[PDB]
Parts: C-alpha cells; structure tokens; sequence
C-alpha cells in the first residue's frame, strides 16, 4: 500500500525512491513574534534647558 | 527567487514498467508476495514475459498489485569577480594616451 510514513525521523514515504524526498515537510506562519517597549518613569519629569 | 537560498529541486516520475521502479508492492498471479513489484521491467526476453503476465481467473482474487517513483534533481549556483589597480601618475605620464 502506498503510505505516508513519516518522511521527517529518517522513514521514507512509499512514493519516494532511494534519491527522492518530501519537499515541503512543515508550514510557516510568517507572521513573527515580538516584544514591546518598556514603560519609562523618570524621563517625563524632567524639564529642558537650551544650551 | 531572492530569499529561497541557492538551490532549485524538480521531479521526475518513473514509468510504471522501467528498471528504476523499484519498491515493495509485487503481488504475482498466485497471490504470492515478490519482491520486484513491477510487472517485468525493461526486459525484451519473451519467457521472462510469459512467466510474468498478469492473468486473471474467473474468481477474480487479491493479485496483481503494482506499485510506483518518483526521482528528485537539484543544482545551485556560484559567485566570481575580479579586478585591477592602477595610479594617476600611471595615465598622466604614460606615451599612450587611450591605455584606459
């Protein structure tokens, strides 16, 4: 029967020879995670002085 | 493309009675398991046909069973350059004029 396996753990599916592969094995989000600023406290006391 | 790194992959599928096919799904005309699992392959010899052929009863049964491959080509791509150096006092006193 021709099954799937699992390609990735080093089992190759039915369809594939010895010189094949799978191509496309996951699926990515492009969308990436990231992290915000840091809320500051003591910079809007302070007042400005030209020079 | 630009952010697909260097390499470019294709297939190529096998035809069903070809040596390359090799795989494990052969069911001969007695229902026994072999190992070929393609009917005959690239053979022009007629008793390896006839001892090969898919017959069928008038039962009909679990025989016969054919199996597939495919192949996978690749290739990449390189980077090369070079230069030379030269001076002003090289152009300005030289005798031939156009050297550039």
């Amino acid at each position: 029967m021709l099954n799937y396996n699992a390609p990735t753990d080093g089992q190759k599916s039915s369809i594939d020879g010895a010189n094949s592969d799978q191509m496309q094995t996951f699926f990515w989000l492009k969308k990436a995670i990231i992290t915000a600023r840091k809320e500051q406290y003591f910079m809007p006391l302070a007042s400005v002085t030209n020079m | 493309p630009k952010h697909y790194g260097k390499t470019i992959k294709v297939y190529e599928y096998v035809p069903l009675l070809d040596d390359r096919n090799i795989n494990d799904q052969g069911i001969d005309a007695s229902g026994a398991t072999i190992v070929n699992g393609n009917l005959y392959g690239s053979s022009k010899d007629i008793g390896n046909i006839t001892s090969k052929l898919p017959l069928l009863t008038e039962n009909g049964g679990r025989v016969n069973r054919v199996g597939f491959t495919r192949i996978a080509r690749e290739g990449s791509i390189h980077k090369f350059g070079f230069f030379y150096e030269f001076t002003q006092e090289s152009i300005d006193f030289d005798s031939d004029d156009g050297l550039m």
